[PDB]
RNA sequence: CGAGAGACCGAUAGCGAACAAGUACAGUGAUGGAAAGAUGAAAAGAACUUUGAAAAGAGAGUGAAAAAGUACGUGAAAUUG
RNA sequence: UGAAUAGGGUGAAGCCAGAGGAAACUCUGGUGGAGGCUCGUAGCGGUUUGACGUGCAAAUCGAUCGUCGAAUUUGGGUAUAG
RNA sequence: CUCUAGUGCAGAUCUUGGUGGUAGUAGCAAAUAUUCAAAUGAGAACUUUGAAGACUGAAGGGGGAAAGGUUCCACGUCAACAGCAGUUGGACGUGGGUUAGUCGAUCCUAAGAGAUGGGGAAGCUCCGUUUCAAAGGCCUGAUUUUAUGCAGGCCACCAUCGAAGGGAAUCCGGUUAAGAUUCCGGAACCUGGUGGUUCUUCACGGUAACGUAACUGAAUGUGGAGACGUCGCGAGCCCUGGGAGGAGUUAUCUUUUCUUCUUAACAGCUUAUCACCCGAAUUGGUUUAUCCGGAAUGGGGUCUUAUGGCUGGAAGAGGCCAGCACCUUUGCUGGCUCCGGUGCGCUUGACGGCCGUGAAAAUCCACAGGAAGGAAUAGUUUUCAUGCCAGGUCGUACUGAUAACCGCAGCAGGUCUCCAAGGUGAACAGCCUCUAGUUGAUAGAAUAAUGUGAUAAGGGAAGUCGGCAAAAUAGAUCCGUAACUUCGGGAUAAGGAUUGGCUCUAAGUUAGAACUGGUACGGACAAGGGGAAUCUGACUGUCUAAUUAAAACAUAGCAUUGCGAUGGU
RNA sequence: UCCCACUGUCCCUAUCUACUAUCUAGCGAAACCACAGCCAAGGGAACGGGCUUGGCAGAAUCAGCGGGGAAAGAAGACCCU
RNA sequence: CUUAGAUGUACAAGGGGUAUUGUAAGCAGUAGAGUAGCCUUGUUGUUACGAUCUGCUGAGAUUACCUUUUGUCUGAUUUGU
């Protein structure tokens, strides 16, 4: 495909958003669960 | 059966995403938008969009 | 364990495909350490990285074949390609080879070697 | 935005949600959207010793109590010795 | 509006020649052109039979069968909404 | 001490979740053999490497666009998580890499559509853009500069928007964890800044001549092009050899046996078609030939395009294969042959010949030749010579039958579309090897009943809704053959006979003679059942998306009626 | 439909072969939850393993096979509002 | 369930004998037709090449056969009120 403008930083908000769920949650909590719900998956969804 | 695969083609795309809201039926042929409008001429706000 | 990087890299520095490239299975240490393709292009001077090619697609069977079969044995009918007098279209085979008349005929007229009611 | 109160709840109630709940995710898609609370006075969150390969298993220290040991309230049953 | 049918068989109409005929018929060869002429692949259609139906696709798979310069097949763009 | 409320559970094929059930049973992903040895390690069939075999090679090879978007890559981990192990992964985590005037991102014509203002009218919307607009030439005034730029006056001869068909430029090597028509090395081209003049028409000087100072914008066309149905015969475009280097095979034996090597942008040189050879005396071209050419005629006479070949670049570069240094890890240095028999590219819209009758446009061509008989010789609002800077603005990794697209899915899937070797068989069946690639997220041993493959005596349709299933036969070439026609037909009817191979006919298509054998000459592969009587729709064609492929409906053709189009509708 | 040659469809079944069943490892489905599970005669919500009498009926276990209960499932196809 | 376990034949394994399709490579020898090089020529002789021909011999390969020999089966586990 062409890629154009205001594509391509929406895509690379995407693929920094891929990284883990944040360290310091647990340190709120300690131990106890907190499971989150974004990222992206390359197989699975697209951006928007 | 008629349905899935042939959904898979999908060569004419029709719908990409609005700037100010997230409603992604902004049509490149159409130009519409269910929501608040884009283009609009005032917000696009709705009675009907909401049972409570 | 991976040689995967080596694996890859060792078709493209001699030019050959993805499976032909052979290795020598004695000094392997130094393979892996020679990730880069400025490094295994010195593995190039040793011979370590050669093709699996130790097949000669010879000539002798195909072109011994050939000469009896176009010369007319073993093709009276059995195995026969082209029917007879045809192979390329009969039509313009017949036509062809009336018109091959022309190259014949005509340079008799131009060079003086009969009359024209002739 | 602040204050006060009503015969007005105490994690299945009630605001979507008490807590990284819009955040690991799912749908093209205004959107749907779960799991999900927790020591003590002081963390001192087990030095040191000993066995095993890590897991796992025993002596020893800290501290008011370790009959409070980090997956930290009370605890039943199918499940399960 | 853009892309695709290799290979292989016949041939009226037009026009000429040669033997033959009162003359015309007849009759022997060459030159040559119009095909739902016609034939096999691309593109493309669905007659029979067996196994599946808590399984690979929410009507699936194997063996088997049709058309092709014609009312030919196909992609893309764009328009038509109860 | 008495008053008040969402006030007692077993149930609508209900409701909020865990857990039970078949059950550790089946499944464990379409039948493209696997055997053996190692590296590493806690653990090895799987990573990885070697020996060896199955397998495909019009793709298991190669490779671009849409769509997606960093999944590639190197680094780094074995926990969760992979239909199992697992030393492994796009899972997990972290960063890097993708360099254009150069490849795509533009004008105008078509399908088709947009922007703006007011009105007709109830909005939608149609309409205006078509005259100004937009664009260009000529004249005048004020200001300023190395330049410049602006305002006023004058010119009728044209007017909507969007391609895939119409509309810039390019080859080759090094190198990368990755890649460059991009970086980089070598050689090109496009876009602007430096040096040289030809005709209408005219002036001055000179003159058979030719030389030069004043001031010189410049082709909205007569008329022709860019411009579009179907269809046919030509005549040219290969396998292989020759010469040079190297080796005679684990086993009897082999140096005129096999294999490898055998090469190269551009410019200059200079060919088929056409037409002033229209015109036409004549006759090259299988030719029917009015035609066009050897050959001949005007007026004074000749020309364009262009497969291939010849020549330059290349002083130089590669390459079968070897010689040294030598620290023995590792690094360099030297070197051969070169030539002859042939496609569906391109050449041919002409020509041949038919109809359903062949588009539209910007840039651009089109814009009318004089001198010497021609010979010969030069320039052009054109072309040559020569110097310096700058090239916008992003996509650029990479997957593209896929782990990136796409079936919610690590699912037997959908999925535009590029390139074309040998010998055997028409081609692109089949046959089988190359360049070249590869057997999937569990395994061993026996191999019941039953469901999944073939063979055979005797019979020959006798069996079953059911000739469904299954059998006879087959090529090449010659002989022999049926009713009747809308005269376009039927014919491969029936009934019979023979092949390859080798020798010989002829020192070179192909066909005719001649000889033997076996189960059989098409020996794998491959390759028609026939006789006799009978219907309907003329023919080809359209069809019920998850139980109705037909007699339904269309079809070229024909008639009545509406009906003058400002129609009928 | 007649007619010619003929035919595993059958007579008539046998034999051999590919793959699995048997058996084993691993990980691991599926909608899925009546106390219960003999037969002959007898009464009867009307065709009983289940109720009355009488005859009969033990458990650890695996391979098989299509007769009942009437499986896997949808509020019947007839039939009327 | 029959059977073999060094003591002995259950298998494979080492040797001898017979049958299974029927007359091989290796080695030797014969008959008939055609062509070419070289030599001689009224004549012919010699050499080279391909098919055809003759002789050994029921040959070789060779299955579950008849007959006879070679290679292997400790511990550990563990039984009589």
């Amino acid at each position: 495909a062409q890629k154009s403008f205001r594509i391509k930083q929406k895509m690379a908000k995407a693929k920094k958003q891929n990284r883990p769920l944040p360290q310091w949650i647990r340190l709120r909590t300690n131990n106890t669960i907190r499971y989150n719900a974004k990222r992206r998956n390359w197989r699975r969804t697209k951006m928007n | 059966g008629k349905g899935t695969p042939s959904f898979g083609k999908r060569h004419n795309k029709s719908h990409t995403l609005c700037n100010r809201c997230g409603r992604r039926s902004f049509h490149v042929q159409k130009k519409t938008c269910s929501s608040c409008g884009y283009p609009a001429a005032k917000t696009r706000s709705y009675n009907w969009g909401a049972k409570a | 364990a991976n040689l995967r990087t080596q694996k890859r890299l060792a078709a493209s520095v001699v030019g050959v495909g993805k499976r032909k490239v052979w290795l020598d299975p004695n000094e392997t240490s130094e393979i892996a350490q020679a990730n880069s393709r400025n490094a295994i292009r010195k593995l190039v001077k040793n011979g370590t990285i050669v093709k699996k090619a130790v097949t000669v697609h010879s000539k002798s069977r195909t072109r011994a074949h050939a000469q009896s079969k176009r010369e007319g044995r073993h093709s009276g009918y059995g195995k026969r390609k082209g029917t007879r007098e045809a192979r390329l279209p009969s039509q313009v085979v017949w036509i062809r080879r009336l018109r091959v008349l022309r190259r014949l005929l005509a340079k008799y007229r131009d060079a003086g070697k009969i009359d024209k009611h002739l």
